Parts: structure tokens; sequence; C-alpha cells
């Protein structure tokens, strides 16, 4: 029934802004308050504030009241919110969600239905599109005739990549590693899939990497 | 204002295995108090409002008490679908408030891990970089310690490493570090080896190779 869509992930320089969209399905989307809640990495969830989208009145927290905008798109369905002057504090992963006691008779504000998450990185590092290099089998072979192989994208910005193995036709242990911020400020992950080693040669293993934001797709076979 | 601080920070548990969880409120709040699950990648789902009243579709496992300032969230007979974060969450006044949040881990059999070490692509070696990865496959528990040995000098602040979710299926890890040298650094040197320390582990193994 009730599912809420977000905006998919965004990428702003330091000042800048960035208008987070939520679209609400399956209920009347007037007559429920949406709340729009933020979460700093590894810091747990912040709220910042509620929308009413019969009226367009708003309450926002005291720390957002300078940088945040609530507005609705009644026809649509869908809840927008702007953060202006974004700081590098900013960088979170950012949640819409409906109150449902604002449309029934209970007195508290409970979040039943929740959106997906929008990451939001603010960084002052431009965009740049990501290098995609082998991890070729060798004699490795753990538990008998188990080999492992891997693709690894480095120095790419911003999150996220996505990677599938044989245009997602090898799903059984594959390992896609969580991205890690380098000092150079360009994130890097890699990604592996372990697989027979009697396989090797006989089955060609292809790493399908597709980055959005800089509108580059590549794909590399990995070869012993 | 309201200020909610859980307890533990993260814990460990089985398959069956009951587990409370506690959520302090820093003033009086009596019943407006909301548990929520957070799988990561994944939507919260709500779980517990009124701080003892059961959400729609959750199971019959969960169980929740408590009044003004302490309550507490029980999961009676775990269940693989169950581990996540948990949050609480105050509503009596603005600003709402969470929790930090509780990690919760699947406890299993200790296993080994898998090492795997790989040498830099000679695609990467022609761009002028090179990156050494070291590969650890379907392990627990989390904790484990990776050293970068060169000629048997053992690196320092130019290797990083990453661990990946718990799996759904057998509840093990992965992790990767990931040794990152330059070209003139790289073809200067002949043994690069990766250390392992882990509990399931009886002697640190080492995975080397020579180019």
């Amino acid at each position: 029934q009730v599912q809420l869509v977000q905006s998919g992930p965004e990428a702003k320089k330091p000042g800048a802004s960035v208008k987070v969209s939520c679209q609400a399905s399956g209920y009347p989307f007037s007559g429920y308050y949406m709340h729009w809640l933020r979460q700093a990495p590894g810091q747990g969830l912040e709220w910042m504030g509620w929308m009413n989208p019969n009226s367009g009145g708003t309450k926002y927290a005291q720390r957002f009241q300078g940088r945040v905008t609530m507005t609705r798109d009644t026809s649509i369905s869908t809840a927008h919110m702007e953060l202006r002057g974004l700081r590098s504090d900013d960088t979170a992963v950012y949640y819409c969600a409906r109150d449902y006691c604002t449309g029934s008779s209970c007195y508290r504000t409970d979040y039943d239905y929740w959106g997906q998450g929008t990451l939001v990185t603010v960084s002052s590092a431009s965009t740049k599109g990501p290098s995609v290099f082998p991890l070729a089998p060798s004699s490795k072979s753990t538990s008998g005739g188990t080999a492992a192989l891997g693709c690894l994208v480095k120095d790419y910005f911003p999150e996220p990549v996505t990677v599938s193995w044989n245009s997602g036709a090898l799903t059984s242990g594959v390992h896609t590693f969580p991205a890690v911020l380098q000092s150079s400020g360009l994130y890097s992950l890699s990604s592996v899939v372990t697989v027979p080693s009697s396989s090797l040669g006989t089955q060609t293993y292809i790493c399908n990497v597709n980055h959005k934001p800089s509108n580059t797709k590549v794909d590399k076979k990995v070869e012993p | 204002d309201i200020q909610m601080t859980q307890s533990p920070s993260s814990l460990s548990a089985s398959v069956g295995d009951r587990v409370t969880i506690t959520c302090r409120a820093s003033q009086i709040i009596s019943t407006y108090l909301n548990w929520y699950q957070h799988k990561p990648g994944k939507a919260p789902k709500l779980l517990i409002k009124s701080a003892s009243t059961l959400q729609s579709g959750v199971p019959s496992r969960f169980s929740g008490s408590g009044s003004g300032t302490d309550f507490t969230l029980t999961i009676t007979s775990l269940q693989p679908e169950d581990f996540a974060t948990f949050y609480c969450q105050q509503s009596y006044r603005d600003p709402i408030t969470f929790g930090q949040g509780t990690r919760l881990e699947i406890k299993r059999t200790v296993a080994a891990p898998s090492v795997f070490i790989f040498p830099p692509s000679d695609e990467q070696l022609k761009s002028g970089t090179a990156s050494v990865v070291c590969l650890l496959n379907n392990f627990y528990p989390r904790e484990a310690k990776v050293q970068w040995k060169v000629d048997n000098a053992l690196q320092s602040g130019n290797s990083q490493e990453s661990v990946t979710e718990q799996d759904s299926k057998d509840s093990t890890y992965s992790l990767s570090s990931t040794l990152t040298l330059s070209k003139a650094d790289y073809e200067k040197h002949k043994v690069y080896a990766c250390e392992v320390t882990h509990q399931g582990l009886s002697s640190p193994v080492t995975k080397s190779f020579n180019r």
C-alpha cells in the first residue's frame, strides 16, 4: 500500500543548497504530516522539521530555521526539502516519514512509513569518473577448489557506484565492499566474488561498473 | 532537549536467544516513546508504538515495557530477520530526538578467514599507480587485524581497510585491506605479504607474492 520514494543521491559543494524530494503513494497525501529527518555518518537520527501538506505550514528545528525549507507539490503528491548553506557536517542520509497520528486519534508522532533514504555528500572535490582494474586470480585455492577474483573501482567521486557480475547473472558468493574515503578526497571500493577454481578459463567473468553522476559505464573482463 | 541514551552500544546474540535493550530519557516522557528497527541501506520500520503496543505486521516475539524515564525492548525468540540497529524515539516535546542506536549481531560458530592477496593490475601500473589488495573471506567475529609487511618491514599509514556488512546466509564477514604505493615504490621491492590475526586462527597466516 503506502510507500515513500525519495530523490536519488546528490553531491553538492560546500556553501550551496540541495533540494531532496519524497513522493508519496497509496494514501491521501493531504491530511498526514510529512516529517524530514537525517542521519549523520555513525551518529543516529536527527529530526529537522515537519510539513503540513494541506496548509504548507511548517515547524523546523531551531538549529535549522535559517537554512531549511520544506515545500509541497500537492497534485504529484511529492514533498520537497531545501537545505541551504551546506557544510561538511551536513553530509548525511536524509529520510522522509509519515506522521500517522496527524490522521488518526493518537497524540504521539509515529513514523510507520519511511522513505528509502537519500545520500547527500558535501565535499569540495569535483565529480570524477572511476578507473576499473581487474583483480586477477592466481594460485589462490583455499577450501580445495575455491578461487577468488575481483574488481577494484578506485578514485571516483561521488558515491555511489553499482557493481554487478556478468550482467547480474552472478549473485552467489559475491562481496561488494563499502567505499572508503581517501586522503585525496576520492572514494574507492572493491567487489570480489568467489567461484570454483575448476571454472577458471571455462567461464569468463565480467564486472559491470556504472557511475551515474559521471555517466560512466565500463565492462572489464577479469582473466588469470 | 530530551537526550535519549540506549544501552548497550552493541551486542551479539544467537538465534532463539532472548535479549533486552534499554532506552533512557533525560526527562519525563510518559509513554510517548517508539521503537524502530533499521537495517542498513533500507528504510526504518516502526516496531513498537506508545512504548508497549505492537505495530501491525510486527511478530509476537517483540515486546516493550517502561514509563517515565526507563524503557525496554525485548525480543524473546531471536530470528535472523530481526538483526538490525534499533532506535528509541521520544514524541512528548519538540524537538523530536532519537537514541544513538544499538547494533544487533548474529552469534555463530567461529569461522576462519580465507586469505587471498592480489597484485596490482598491469593496466594500473601503466597509469603509474599500484594497489595491492588482501582479501579476508567468510569469518566470524568481525574483529580481525591485518598488517602489511614488505621485505619484513611492516608498513604504516599507507593502507586502508573496509569490512562488509554481516551476511544474511552464513552470518559471516569479509574484509579488504588495500595497500597503495607508487609505481616506483612497487617495482623497488620483491616480497609483498599480508599478515592476518583472527580469533578463529591459531597462528597468524601470512599470504605473499614476489612480483
